[PDB]
């Protein structure tokens, strides 16, 4: 749970799409052999906006990372995300009590 | 391949390329035979397999961890799994960081201050927590229990960039009773870095004379000659340095630049005379006279 | 030379008779003044000092017996001698005098074969001769 | 001042200059300390590694193996009644080390001269210093006979062997210098 993915379902009760304003341009790149970074841009600004990176492995055990008002996260081979096999990644933000979802992207993540 | 680093710990070597099949891994328990042994990986009661034998290819890091041998409600044995990633056929090196000061691919830097054989090795790693190091040493391979390496200890927490590299060092003493004039075999030090489920190993070979770094000259004092501009300066050999001081000798370099570019003078003698400008400091350095060695820290006395 | 540790007479002194009187004086002279040492009279025996015995041999009386025979060699004119029979681990006592024999015979030695240090000295004259320096220690 | 110490200091300096020349002459041949393995010809023949130590350092005497090669050759460097056996055995072993190296160096030099060009050849001054030191170390000094061959050897092998010997000899020269300094003081 500490700077590592949590397999348990995210705390917010409803993931229903909230509004026209959505996080966009989710992209993941390999900074180093064991360092990685994913960048997402939120279209609508908020003082209390909270950003969450929720991914799903090939097994289907979707897990959610915890982040606090950041467009970027950096994780290592053992965060929980597979860095050799296919792995989807998507971003959800609870701002205004509505959770908007960045379009899901599947990347090898080894590049 | 699968090999045991220590009892109940098994390091598995895996190639690192996308969509890679895993090595067939077999788990066995050295316990009185029980019909119905169950097996868990996570702390959760999800049960992975039944029987005294569990088969599970370690295709990814998630599949490596403490498999637990438990039956009857009692944990019969334990099966921790460690992973040694190999990328393009080359062993991974992620836990420690390449200093590069001597040359590329240098992760271990060792030093000594005496011919006694006491030496210390410093390795810089940027991983803050969940880090353990195993250190073993020997003269060549012939000496069994040749060197008695101590245990790794965190030493410093500097802030290079924002990474905050942490420096860990070991204290090792050549335990050979027989004294010998010259060394024919290089001392070899191996650090078995372990982080979480990832295992790495680093090997360094060196000679004590090459890594020797003298401590600063002791009892430096300035004595002005009567009615002369020059000032005689006298220094003494460090107590820590090996004895006798005749067989093992040092060369002193004296620089008077203080605060013209290079006033350095190399004197074997323990006393040299240098004109002292009122606005400068006089500093002395020590190196092994016989062979090229790392220079000592400057010893400065105000002038 | 302004500083002299000692001055050596190249010619060796052969004494017409063992009891003779030879007197030595030293004079120091400088621009300001002159000081002369009091005359000191020395007999030849006082001046001569025997050399430490150069040779040493250990034999257990040609047997495994405790008794030991020591075959050393030194300057011919020696009328006395002394030997160290002290145990090597702890020094005890050394005999004050040995007979006028280059080769020791029937010396009392410890039954064990443990290493023992051996030192030897000779006296040119008992009445007025200095003792020689102890010879290099012989191990076992 | 010790005359043998002066010869040993001359030896270390002569090897240092020859080693620098060897690195400059053989640019391609690898002659850096990092790329050249340490191999000592006198590994088992002589006991300089054990016998030549300060008296304080050597105590158990068990490690001196059965008075190995205990020739104890008498010589002009020390006096017969002056120093302990530990230094007498050491001086004999040092004489033997210089004899093993000089015989080999002369063999290499004789092969090097045949080269059509003169890329490198052993320093005559360095060889002379080794002989002078041996004469002081042991009265029964044997002068190596002029060596020659009736055929031409491969030169690359001689030039790699040369670099391996020079570096090992330099370490031996410092060891002799340390012993000579201890004898003087
Ligand atoms: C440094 O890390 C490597 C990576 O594992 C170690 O190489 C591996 O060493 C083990 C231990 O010897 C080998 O496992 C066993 O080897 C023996 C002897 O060949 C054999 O009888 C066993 O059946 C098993 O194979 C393993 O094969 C070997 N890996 C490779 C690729 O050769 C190395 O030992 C480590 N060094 C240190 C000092 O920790
Ligand atoms: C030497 O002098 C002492 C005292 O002055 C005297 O007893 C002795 O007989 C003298 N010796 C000779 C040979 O005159």
């Amino acid at each position: 749970r500490t700077s590592e993915c949590c397999f348990q379902d995210p705390p917010y009760p409803d993931a229903d799409s909230g509004s026209a304003s959505g996080p966009r341009d989710l992209r993941c790149y390999r900074i180093s052999s064991d360092r990685y970074e994913c960048s997402w841009q939120y279209e609508g600004p908020t003082a209390g906006v909270s950003h969450f990176l929720r991914c799903c492995l090939s097994s289907g055990r979707c897990c959610y990372f915890a982040a606090g008002s950041a467009t970027r996260l950096q994780f290592s081979d053992q965060a929980g995300v597979s860095v050799l096999y296919t792995v989807t990644l998507w971003v959800e933000s609870w701002a205004r009590n509505q959770t908007e979802k960045s379009p899901e992207v599947t990347l090898q993540l080894y590049n | 391949a699968i090999w045991e680093l220590k009892k109940d710990v098994y390091v598995v070597e895996l190639d690192w390329y996308p969509d890679a099949p895993g090595e067939m891994v077999v788990l066995t328990c050295d316990t009185p035979e029980e019909d119905g042994i169950t097996w868990t990986l996570d702390q959760s009661s999800e049960v992975l397999g039944s029987g005294k034998t569990l088969t599970i290819q370690v295709k990814e890091f998630g599949d490596a961890g403490q498999y637990t041998c438990h039956k009857g409600g009692e944990v019969l044995s334990h099966s921790l799994l460690l992973l040694h990633k190999k990328e393009d056929g080359i062993w991974s090196t992620d836990i420690l960081k390449d200093q590069k000061e001597p040359k590329n691919k240098t992760f271990l830097r060792c030093e000594a201050k005496n011919y006694s054989g006491r030496f210390t090795c410093w390795w810089l790693t940027t991983i803050s927590t969940d880090l353990t190091f195993s250190v073993k040493s020997s003269r060549g391979s012939s000496d069994p229990q040749g060197v008695t390496c101590g245990a790794a200890t965190l030493s410093a927490e500097r802030v290079r960039g924002d990474n905050k590299e942490y420096e860990y060092s070991v204290e090792c003493q050549e335990d050979s009773a027989c004294p010998a004039a010259e060394e024919s075999l290089p001392i070899e030090v191996m650090v078995d870095a372990v982080h979480k489920l990832k295992y790495e190993n680093y090997t360094s070979s060196f000679f004590i004379r090459d890594i020797i770094k003298p401590d600063p000259p002791k009892n430096l004092q300035l004595k002005p000659l009567k009615n002369s501009r020059q000032v005689e300066v006298s220094w003494e050999y460090p107590d820590t340095w090996s004895t006798p001081h005749s067989y093992f000798s040092l060369t002193f370099c004296v620089q008077v630049q203080g605060k013209e570019k290079k006033d350095r003078v190399f004197t074997d003698k323990t006393s040299a005379t240098v004109i002292c400008r009122k606005n400068a400091s006089i500093s002395v350095r020590a190196q092994d006279r016989y062979y090229s060695s790392s220079w000592s820290e400057w010893a400065s006395v105000p002038c | 030379d302004i500083y002299c540790d000692y001055l050596d007479f190249g010619i060796n002194l052969t004494p017409e008779s063992p009891e003779s009187n030879f007197t030595a004086k030293v004079t120091a002279v400088n621009s300001l003044g002159s000081s002369s040492s009091l005359p000191s009279t020395f007999t030849f025996l006082d001046i001569v000092r025997p050399l430490p015995p150069w040779d040493i041999r250990i034999k257990f009386q040609k047997a495994s017996v405790s008794r030991c025979t020591l075959y050393w060699r030194d300057e011919g004119l020696v009328l006395l001698n002394r030997l160290r029979y002290r145990p090597s681990n702890s020094r005890l006592w050394n005999m004050v005098n040995v007979t006028k024999a280059k080769g020791r015979h029937d010396l009392l030695d410890l039954k064990p074969f443990t290493e023992y240090e051996f030192q030897i000295s000779s006296k040119l004259h008992l009445y007025k001769g200095s003792w020689s320096d102890w010879s290099e220690s012989l191990r076992a | 001042m010790f005359p043998c110490l002066h010869h040993s200091q001359n030896l270390l300096r002569a090897v240092s200059n020859m080693l620098q020349k060897a690195r400059q002459t053989l640019e391609f041949y690898p002659c850096t300390s990092e790329e050249i393995d340490h191999e000592d010809i006198t590994k088992d023949k002589t006991s300089t590694v054990e016998a030549c130590l300060p008296l304080e350092l050597t105590k158990n005497e068990s490690c001196l193996n059965s008075r190995e090669t205990s020739f104890i050759t008498n010589g002009s460097c020390l006096a017969s009644r002056k120093t302990s056996f530990m230094m007498a055995l050491c001086l004999s072993s040092i004489y033997e080390d210089l004899k093993m190296y000089q015989v080999e160096f002369k063999t290499m030099n004789a092969k090097l001269l045949m080269d059509p060009k003169r890329q490198i050849f052993l320093d005559q001054n360095m060889l002379a210093v080794i002989d002078e030191l041996m004469q002081a170390l042991n009265f029964n000094s044997e002068t190596v006979p002029q060596k020659s061959s009736l055929e031409e050897p491969d030169f690359y092998k001689t030039k790699i062997k040369l670099c391996i010997l020079l570096h090992a000899f330099r370490i031996r020269a410092v060891t002799i210098d340390r012993v000579m300094s201890y004898l003087n003081a």
